[PDB]
């Protein structure tokens, strides 16, 4: 349709995050997750904040024919109850943090 | 952006049941702080701007995973609704169509009063107590919600509000929430406001019965 | 006649409509149902044998509680529950004994045993309740059921569903079956008959080896698989089919 | 019989109550007209029931180091015995092992 | 049979083909395994290697 | 759950529901101051005397008896009265005895149409040869679905004549498929 | 009785006694068939209907009444039965308005001066000001004091300037999109072609809460009344079904109304972008049938139902509840990339083996300089096929692997290092076993990262559960996971006593019996008659071996 | 039968930071009512005889909270709250607590800002906790084969209403009551000033250090 997937699925993105925002969030203390070329299905049970450090991911929501693309330097918030498929085609590295209600 | 609406009465008009100092902090500090915080958030998102107030509350509620703007947007509506739920020389009993709907949906006004009181006494922590009009069921109900939640997020039409956040009664009653509830039902609740809110709600619910031809 | 469920209504001697529904198996087995004068449903297996619906249903593992809930007229079903019947229905094993008493018409109280079920299964359920693929299709479409096409055997709901329509048939909901319609018939060609003879011939060969296997064991001799198998069960089964079966005819 | 798919309508002269409580049969005390309003059939269409709603407009039709063990699966580079159909049922042997420690060349009987 | 009169023997011809092509297996697979009283000796048929030999005459 | 899963982005008809029917062209067919203009008058504001965030604006016969407060009887009006509040809070009326409103696009006053104090009717059923006028083609059977200024859209329907004692198989609005009794 | 059933038909099934305009033949059929079959007609209605079977008699009857033929033709299309009580619309005080720019200005993707926009947006705080009816008299401006130049409309004029600039730059594009998306015109669509007139208001000119004067243009029995409010889209008042039986007496085509905008929506997704209610006349008491949701289009690009329902406000597609709590499930640690690492591990090991066996092939070439064979398609790394094993045929999958994605420099050093230890063990009369290699260690560290990710989600989930249970917030997505009996009264339940067929023993021809006998033969061809001495799990039969070794 | 213990200081000893009027209502009415109502819900039930910590875990019921949980958890929370403050509090901690704080928050100044912000943003009634996270999960495959010893860390967590970190098997070390009754008689709506006063004048770091030793010993006993 005309509406972008990010708007439809409430996927907040903050492309080209400044270092100030990273330190406000305390990203340097976040856990690390990495992968190579693979395919990860996931249903988010809580919100997750992801800061991509290397590579890129294409996110295909359940039943979708389009994808959302996030690149290194982007800060992504995956919402609770989102069901999607994550696709990687090259080395990928991220720092993540899961957020409960309130929190951040 | 939203302005801070003044209550429909002077700040000392609810004395001695609700003190002037309570109104000054409750409206002048709490309600004002909610409006100011919401306006900052709306100035950064053009999409949340442009929603109506009811639409914004439903949209930011996000079907049970509320967005950061929900608490401010819900609270500004809740407090605006609350000041209009009260009037000087309020209390006693409703009349005309409000009384008949209450007697139909609760059995009697006495039954409604206990249901409203028990909901207000058993709401743990901060929250609100509502007399609502059910859209699908076409009847009145007593509902209690926690923190900033209001019946708009479930497409219900509020009729009467009571704030049971501690900041609304602690200066005048301290821990005696039951006295605060009893005073609200006896001297403050505006049944005149409920008449107009029921009239506005009847543009969407139709609590009447159809005229069916014998043909 | 094709396997399936057929809803008839015959007039009695007094001109009162009585509605009957019959289940036909892939073997021609008929499990007839009926509505009597007192509205008591009977499973007529023969002209002299009658079985109540509740006894038959409970012997198949359906408890009394679900039957009432899933029928459109539970008050009708409860109205015929005698005190004696209720105690037997309460257990699956006792219902089987009650079913055997009515089905066999033998005076006495049978004792539950594995051999009794095996004898009962072949005489009744192997002959009468094996719908097959054609019967399952006809049962499903006629009774409006979403049951997978792979289930070739009768289910308790299929029997229960037949009871429901029978009542609703008496009260003007639906239409009676036409037995002479070709959609209720089926054609058995040379493939069906030659396959029956092969199946009949393979049942004989199994017992031919069973007799020969015992003989070799009684003599402590090693039997060659050949000596255990003789050709006559397959040769003579087909010469006898072609010579004696009324559907095998000398070509004009 | 109905000449076309559609919904039933009557205005007057049909009893609103059914002939019997369970049934959908209505009597006519007077002469009347029964109307069949034409409409297309859903047929074998799915109908989602969460997005298809009243008055919607449809513009579209309806050696161990080489092996691996994972969730409900494993890979193997002990002789493997697979059934003829390639299908295992519950409690199925797929690999046996002949330990040389129990191998014998002399005859006898076994006691345990 | 869609644009000509079918062969008058077609029903017999297709039926016999179905018996050879599918009918044999359905019956040869219903043959039970034969075991004795003592279960010492067991006889079975390997149906997947069933064969039909052309007539000698 | 999605995580337990054991295509690569890198490589007509209108629904009628109450039971579904499709309405389309196969069963519906057509039978063939400044000057006042329609448009917005502005945004109605809350009147504090009536307690409602969104103004009531009007009552009907039933709601005026149920929900009208005693102190508001003096404010019930039979005709419309128009007031304008500017951005500084000043109240304007121009003529407080007529119906004058401001056009928000042209920014001028104009009169309302009224002061607010056809042959074929919607939903009627037609027979197959009913005459609406001598100079007009005969109508077709069906129900009037849409009424416009100079045309009507008909949903095709077929009547069946039934005599007393006949039995109808189906409740009202029951879907009947082709060939059903 | 025949009073509740009639009421039930009206309320539940939408019955109404709609007028049937009959021909003389149809009128005669209903009046005469009530008397008998072949009998002298006696009732004055049937006798008159018999006479009316001749149009010549009708013309004589019409002339005697002094009316024209066309008037008689119009009298048959008259509403029969009683009339509803006539409307009495009372005004709840005066109509007081402001000129407030729409909150949603400007449209998405249109750039305006943000300084002018903030000046425009100041007017939105004016809604908070209180107005009392006892106060609209003290300083009322009338006559010469109420001319337009006297009013402060500066913030609305800046909106008008921005609105006109947007209209001139987007008018043609919007009309082109209407033709591309909407094949035929319909009320609620964009007015285009010859019917378009310059000066029609675009959608961003409207906002909920605005009061409009308009005319009724279209009545739809299943949709409602469509009102022209001066725009390029007609407004829509939702009325449907039985309500029109009485409402048709009051809402007529061409009449002037006062309406209020209740909702404004995107015309690409919603059929009727402007939703209205009648202010004058007030018909709130006559409307009983409500739309659950505003109707939408299902368009060419709408292939995902979950995306469609998010574009509107519609609930998710319901599912059967799993019956298991997500916070009680075991953690996930199988990293999806491990399956790829395993493929690379096997590719390196078999390349190393060939290097040992046939080193003459690997002369003068560094293993890091190896290239794939001519024909290597990177897009065909997975080839599906089938293979025959003896008589059994199992499908076989081919996993193509590149040589340039392998680290053969590190593998060779590891391979040579382990060969030396194997040789040293052999020289001592001892055996050597390799416990794991670098790639196996690489698989565990990817698993550890995945396990940590699952642990952190579960820990946050446990806190999230306690917060939501305390504040009465949903644990599952609302609308998802409907309970039982929602999906139908009849469902095949193999476990249920109403769908079981082995009551009197498992059938010998049943699929269960055939499968059970099949694996008995498969096992017996391996084991036979031996007694089960003692059984142990594989996992507990590995530790004990490690302990003994 | 649980008993309402008095605070470990005279009711006038927190002046002027926390008035006697606040303590008269917070302890004498709110906390007293929680204990009184809890004793009515336990008498004659199986909750008799267990410690308050056991009652809180049992009544939580894995999220489907039983009627006694609100009284039981609040009674525990307030007893913990009174021990978290002293008449001469504030300042800085030392010892192993200061080492752990700097390890997990960078510096003490960084921790104070993060703790104050969490207490300020806690919407509605609730509590803000400094906890020692050494939890174990009751699910499968939830044990780390190779612990890193940095997994037992300090965290700042917010809870609503009566919830406390005990229900997730955390070890609370410090709390501040952000229910409005805790500060409304002294600061009215000014919750920021109340939080700042708590961290500068009231917090008892020696008690927090003492609670950390028991939490560390709790984890040590589990690991052996
Ligand atoms: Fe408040
Ligand atoms: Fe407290």
């Amino acid at each position: 349709m005309q509406t972008p997937l990010e708007e439809l699925y409430n996927v907040k993105v903050e492309r080209k995050v400044s270092q100030r925002r990273l330190e406000e969030l305390g990203v340097s203390r976040w856990s690390v997750w990495k992968t190579g070329k693979c395919k990860l299905p996931w249903d988010w049970q809580v919100d997750q904040l992801v800061y991509i450090e290397e590579g890129e991911v294409r996110v295909v929501p359940e039943g979708s024919k389009r994808f959302m693309q996030f690149l290194a330097g982007d800060l992504v918030r995956y919402p609770k109850w989102l069901e999607a498929d994550l696709f990687f085609n090259a080395p990928y590295s991220e720092r993540y943090c899961f957020k409960a209600y309130a929190d951040d | 952006y939203y302005g801070l609406k003044t209550p429909p009465y002077p700040l000392d008009a609810l004395e001695p049941y609700m003190s002037q100092r309570t109104l000054e902090v409750h409206w002048g500090k709490h309600h004002r702080g909610y409006v100011d915080n919401l306006n900052k958030q709306l100035g950064k998102d053009d999409r949340l701007y442009g929603y109506t107030m009811e639409e914004l509350i439903k949209a930011t509620y996000n079907n049970g995973n509320p967005l950061p703007e929900f608490n401010n947007a819900a609270q500004v509506y809740n407090h605006d609704f609350f000041w209009e739920s009260m009037q000087p020389g309020g209390g006693d009993m409703p009349i005309k169509g409000v009384l008949e709907q209450i007697e139909k949906d609760f059995g009697s006004f006495t039954n409604f009063r206990e249901k409203f009181t028990n909901a207000a006494l058993t709401q743990f922590g901060s929250g609100w107590v509502w007399l609502v009009l059910k859209r699908e069921e076409r009847r009145l109900e007593v509902v209690k919600t926690s923190n900033a939640i209001n019946p708009l997020v479930w497409d219900d039409i509020p009729i009467i509000n009571l704030d049971v956040w501690e900041h609304s009664y602690y200066l005048d009653y301290k821990n005696e929430r039951g006295k605060y509830i009893n005073t609200f039902l006896n001297h403050l609740v505006s049944w005149n406001a409920a008449m107009s809110r029921m009239a506005r709600a009847e543009a969407f619910v139709n609590l009447g019965e159809p005229t069916i031809p014998i043909a | 006649q094709s396997p399936g469920i057929y809803y008839q209504s015959e007039l009695d001697h007094n001109g009162i409509s009585v509605y009957t529904g019959t289940i036909i198996s892939d073997w021609g087995g008929r499990l007839e149902l009926e509505i009597d004068k007192k509205a008591r449903i009977w499973a007529r297996v023969s002209r002299k044998q009658k079985i109540s619906i509740l006894v038959l249903s409970s012997a198949m593992g359906s408890n009394l509680r679900e039957i009432l809930e899933n029928v459109c007229y539970p008050e009708i079903f409860l109205s015929f529950l005698t005190d004696k019947e209720k105690k037997k229905i309460g257990s699956k094993e006792n219902a089987i004994l009650e079913f055997y008493q009515q089905f066999s018409c033998v005076g006495g109280d049978p004792i539950f045993s594995e051999s009794l079920c095996k004898e009962l299964q072949k005489k009744f359920f192997h002959q009468r309740c094996e719908l097959g693929r054609i019967g399952r299709r006809n049962i499903n479409w006629r009774l409006n059921l979403n049951i997978p096409q792979n289930n070739i055997f009768l289910l308790p709901r299929d029997i229960l569903a037949a009871a429901d329509h029978l009542i609703g048939m008496k009260f003007g909901m639906g239409t009676l079956d036409d037995m002479n319609h070709l959609k209720n018939k089926r054609i058995r060609s040379v493939a069906d008959l030659l396959q029956d003879q092969l199946g009949l011939a393979l049942a004989r060969l199994e017992n031919v080896v069973k007799g020969t296997i015992g003989g070799a064991i009684r003599h402590k001799l090693i039997p060659t698989p050949q000596n255990l198998v003789t050709s006559t069960p397959l040769t003579t089964t087909y010469e006898s089919f072609f010579g004696l079966h009324p559907l095998s005819q000398v070509l004009d | 019989y109905s000449d076309s798919e559609g919904e039933m309508h009557w205005s007057t002269d049909v009893s609103h109550a059914p002939e019997f409580t369970y049934s959908n049969v209505h009597l006519l005390p007077k002469t009347s007209h029964l109307w069949i309003l034409s409409g297309g059939s859903c047929g074998s269409s799915l109908i989602l029931f969460s997005i298809h709603k009243d008055q919607d407009q449809m513009n579209i039709p309806f050696s161990d180091l080489l092996a691996k063990r994972r969730r409900n699966r494993f890979l193997i580079p002990i002789s493997v015995e697979i059934p003829i159909n390639g299908i295992f049922r519950r409690n199925s042997i797929f690999a046996f092992f002949d330990d040389p420690r129990y191998r014998r060349k002399s005859s006898g009987i076994l006691k345990y | 049979g869609t644009s000509t009169i079918p062969g008058f023997n077609q029903i017999q011809f297709e039926g016999f083909y179905r018996f050879i092509d599918q009918g044999l297996i359905e019956e040869l697979s219903k043959f039970p395994k034969i075991e004795d009283i003592d279960h010492e000796i067991e006889f079975q048929l390997f149906v997947e290697t069933y064969q039909l030999v052309e007539p000698l005459i | 759950r999605k995580r337990n899963n054991p295509m690569n982005p890198f490589y007509h008809g209108t629904i009628r529901m109450f039971s579904l029917l499709i309405l389309s062209s196969s069963n519906c067919f057509r039978i063939g101051t400044i000057k006042n203009s329609s448009g917005p008058l502005g945004t109605a504001i809350q009147i504090s005397n009536f307690y409602s965030f969104l103004p009531l604006l009007t009552y009907n016969q039933i709601s005026v008896i149920k929900y009208l407060q005693l102190d508001n009887f003096k404010y019930i009006f039979q005709v419309i009265h128009s007031y304008l509040i500017d951005e500084n809070g000043r109240i304007f009326n121009l003529d407080p005895y007529s119906n004058l409103v401001l056009n928000p696009f042209k920014l001028n006053w104009y009169f309302l149409h009224q002061n607010y104090n056809t042959i074929i009717s919607l939903g009627q059923f037609f027979c197959e040869n009913v005459c609406i006028a001598k100079k007009e083609p005969y109508l077709k059977s069906g129900q009037v679905l849409i009424v416009q200024r100079d045309s009507v859209v008909i949903r095709s329907a077929k009547p069946y004549l039934a005599t007393p004692g006949a039995k109808v198989h189906g409740h009202y609005r029951e879907i009947l498929y082709e060939g059903d009794t | 009785t025949e009073d509740e059933a009639r009421r039930r038909n009206w309320i539940e099934r939408g019955w109404a006694p709609w007028e049937e305009i009959l021909t003389p033949e149809a009128d005669f059929a209903r009046k005469s068939l009530n008397e008998g079959e072949e009998v002298p007609l006696q009732s004055p209605e049937a006798i008159e209907a018999f006479k009316m079977l001749r149009p010549s008699y009708r013309k004589k009857k019409i002339k005697e009444m002094g009316i024209t033929e066309d008037e008689w033709y119009a009298k048959q299309f008259e509403i029969r039965g009683d009339k509803p009580p006539p409307l009495d619309t009372s005004w709840a005080g005066p109509l007081v308005v402001r000129q407030i720019p729409p909150r949603d200005w400007p449209p998405k993707g249109w750039e305006v001066d943000r300084k002018e926009l903030e000046f425009i947006r100041e007017a939105h705080k004016l809604m908070a000001e209180r107005v009392w009816l006892e106060d609209l008299d003290k300083d009322l401006k009338v006559g010469e004091d109420a001319t337009v130049d006297k009013m402060c409309l500066e913030r609305f004029k800046v909106f008008l300037k921005q609105y006109n600039e947007w209209v001139e730059a987007n008018k043609d594009r919007l009309e082109e999109d209407s033709y591309k998306y909407d094949q035929d015109f319909y009320p609620g669509r964009r007015i285009r072609g010859k019917d378009y007139k310059e000066g029609m208001y675009e959608l961003p000119f409207y906002y909920p809460g605005m009061i409009c004067e308009g005319t009724v243009t279209t009545l739809h029995l299943y949709q409602g009344a469509f009102v022209d409010i001066g725009g390029v889209h007609e407004g829509w008042v939702p009325i449907k079904g039985n309500d029109w039986f009485w409402i048709r007496h009051f809402i007529r085509v061409g009449m002037h109304v006062i309406v209020e905008i209740t909702a404004k929506r995107d015309p690409y997704r919603f059929r009727f972008p402007l939703e209205l209610r009648f202010v004058h006349p007030n018909i709130d008491h006559m409307i009983f049938n409500k739309f659950d949701f505003p109707p939408i289009f299902h368009r060419d690009g709408d292939t995902n139902p979950d995306e469609i329902r998010r574009d509107c406000g519609r609930p998710p597609e319901p599912r059967k509840d799993p019956g298991s709590k997500p916070e009680e499930e075991g953690l996930l640690s199988d990293h999806p990339y491990v399956d790829k690492l395993w493929q690379l591990h096997v590719a390196e090991q078999m390349i190393l083996d060939d290097y040992e066996a046939n080193p003459e092939k690997y002369k003068g070439k560094k293993l890091s300089e190896l290239s794939d064979d001519e024909g290597f398609d990177e897009r065909k790394e997975i080839e599906h096929g089938e293979a025959y094993y003896k008589k059994t045929k199992l499908p076989k999958v081919i996993l193509k692997t590149s040589v340039k994605e392998l680290d053969l420099e590190a593998a060779l050093i590891e391979r040579k290092y382990h060969n030396k230890l194997m040789m040293e063990a052999k020289a001592r009369g001892e055996g050597y076993k390799i416990e794991k290699l670098r790639r196996n260690i690489e698989m565990d560290e990817y698993d550890s990262l995945h396990w940590r990710r699952s642990l952190e989600e579960r820990e946050a989930l446990l806190r999230d559960i306690s917060s939501r249970q305390a504040l009465g917030l949903p644990l599952e997505e609302p609308g998802r996971y409907k309970p039982g009996s929602f999906f139908g009264k009849d469902q095949y339940d193999p476990t249920s006593a109403l769908y079981q067929y082995d009551y009197w023993g498992e059938p010998k021809n049943s699929e269960i019996s055939k499968q059970e006998r099949m694996k008995d033969a498969h096992n017996k061809s391996i084991v036979g008659k031996g007694n089960v001495w003692y059984d142990m799990s594989y996992d507990d039969a590995i530790k004990q071996t490690i302990e003994r070794r | 039968g649980f008993e309402l213990k008095p605070p470990p200081y005279p009711l006038d000893a927190l002046e002027p930071h926390m008035s006697r009027e606040t303590l008269d209502y917070h302890w004498g009415k709110h906390h007293k009512t929680y204990v009184e109502n809890l004793n009515k819900q336990i008498v004659g039930t199986d909750l008799d005889g267990l410690s308050l910590e056991e009652v809180v875990l049992l009544s939580y019921n894995r999220g489907n909270m039983l009627p006694a949980f609100n009284n039981a958890a609040q009674a525990w929370n307030h007893e913990f709250f009174w021990e978290s403050i002293q008449p001469g509090g504030g300042g800085k901690p030392s010892g192993d607590l200061l080492r752990l704080i700097e390890r997990d928050f960078g510096s003490f100044s960084d921790f104070v800002e993060r703790f104050k912000a969490a207490a300020a943003s806690n919407f509605g009634s609730g509590w803000t906790w400094l906890a020692y996270k050494a939890n174990r999960l009751d699910v499968a495959n939830a044990v780390n084969p190779l612990p890193k010893e940095e997994d037992k860390k300090l965290v700042i967590v917010k809870t609503p209403n009566a919830v406390n970190p005990l229900v997730w098997d955390y070890s609370p070390l410090l709390t501040i009551d952000t229910w409005e009754h805790a500060y409304y008689l002294d600061f009215e709506n000014r919750r920021i000033e109340y939080i700042n006063t708590f961290m500068e004048k009231l917090v008892s770091w020696e008690t927090v250090s003492t609670r950390l030793e028991s939490a560390m010993a709790r984890a040590a006993q589990r690991e052996q």
